[PDB]
């Protein structure tokens, strides 16, 4: 492929109203330029941090984006990914499992 | 008792808004210990892993890094034209390091990639190069004929690297020996006729973990799919497996997780 492969997960087992961290991991892509945005209800989350560019042993690039959040039972959390291999941004929905 | 030090170096002509052109990430046993990038132009430890580093060590590291950034700049400038593909963005990568195996023998790794594709590699134990293709061969023959790189990198891989690994394992021993159990959550959701059971392991160290699914005491590899092992921001890891089940059989399925932090594998239901 060479497009991003994207996984969205929380640092801890998620629970409504308990402070946590939402992670968006994108991997397997090339070139390394890439846009990853964490979002609540389609609003970008504040305070997001981005890992130093690194790559897998197959040379494919990867990046972790994370941000503090307190999951809300009535919110949709998503990760939006733009990459030159994609014609339109792809969004990936967090599955809260709670 | 096997331990590893790895440097992952990227040079980029198009890193993206607010992003460095040249990045070095250093890992010991799957923990980031230090970083360099062209914006900071400094090499710096992860203070969580390396709480009491001397400035002397990281001055040396910072200067070797800056030298590495120059060399990548020189590659990114010559290689595209040599490969008759000067159009586009371009990347340069290097992976190198060493292993100290449980018996004390050493292994060196030294590999390069241009535009995400194998370019060149060097084997410390024979001090010979290999090229990925006829254009890389030009680089290989120039370097081995000049004689200097092989001495350099034999020394770098088999001495300097080995010394720094030994140092980082000692300095970071508080962080390296602390075993961190996975926190496991099993969860199903029923759509149409099927129920998706997902088993997620949260925040474990060290990085190797196994996850598998069970009906009775029989595994069910055929219907399982694994998300793979992915990082957290704090030097732990995340892993997951999923399986689809008839919704009237979900209490019969158990998630099994093996990890160095668990004397016995752990069994988790929905
Ligand atoms: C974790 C931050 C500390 C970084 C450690 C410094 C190690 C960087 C190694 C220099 C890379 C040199 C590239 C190269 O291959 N140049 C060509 C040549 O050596 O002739
Ligand atoms: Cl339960």
């Amino acid at each position: 492929a060479l497009t991003p492969k994207v996984q969205v997960y929380s640092r801890f087992p998620a629970s409504a109203g308990t402070k946590n961290v939402l992670n968006c991991f994108a991997a397997g892509f090339h070139p390394p330029k890439i846009s990853i945005t964490l979002m609540k209800d389609g609003v970008p989350m504040e305070g997001a941090q981005y890992s130093d560019m690194s790559f897998n042993d197959d040379w494919t690039f990867q990046r972790l984006v994370h941000a503090d959040f307190t999951p809300s039972s009535g919110s949709t959390y998503a990760c939006k990914v733009e990459h030159e291999t994609l014609k339109e941004p792809q969004v990936y929905k967090w599955d809260p499992e709670f | 008792g096997s331990h590893s030090l790895r440097y992952f170096l990227t040079g980029m002509t198009d890193p993206g808004p607010g992003m460095p052109r040249f990045v070095i990430v250093g890992y010991v046993d799957d923990k980031i210990f230090g970083t360099y990038n062209s914006k900071s132009r400094t090499a710096q430890p992860i203070v969580e892993m390396l709480p009491q580093e001397d400035q002397e060590h990281w001055d040396t590291q910072t200067q070797k890094a800056q030298g590495g950034e120059r060399d990548f700049d020189w590659n990114l400038n010559r290689l595209p034209e040599r490969y008759n593909k000067s159009k586009g963005s371009h990347t340069m990568q290097m992976m190198f390091g060493c292993d100290i195996l449980e018996d004390g023998s050493i292994r060196g790794y030294d590999q390069y990639a241009f535009d995400g594709r194998d370019f060149l590699a060097f084997d410390m134990d024979t001090m010979t190069f290999t090229a990925a293709d006829p254009v890389a061969e030009i680089t290989k023959r120039r370097w081995e004929t000049e004689g200097t790189y092989a001495e350099r990198w034999k020394h770098e891989l088999g001495t300097v690297c080995v010394q720094n690994l030994r140092r980082y394992l000692e300095h970071g021993k508080a962080a390296l020996k602390r075993r961190v159990q996975p926190e496991v959550r099993v969860w199903g959701k029923e759509a149409d006729g099927i129920l998706t059971l997902s088993c997620h392991a949260h925040g474990f160290y060290p990085r190797p973990i196994t996850i598998s699914w069970m009906k009775d005491g029989m595994v069910r590899d055929q219907e399982t799919r694994w998300g793979g092992i992915v990082p957290n921001s704090d030097g732990t890891y995340h892993a997951s497996a999923a399986i689809d089940v008839l919704p009237e059989d979900g209490d019969k399925y158990w998630c099994r997780v093996e990890h160095a932090s668990l004397p016995q594998p752990g069994l988790f239901s929905w």
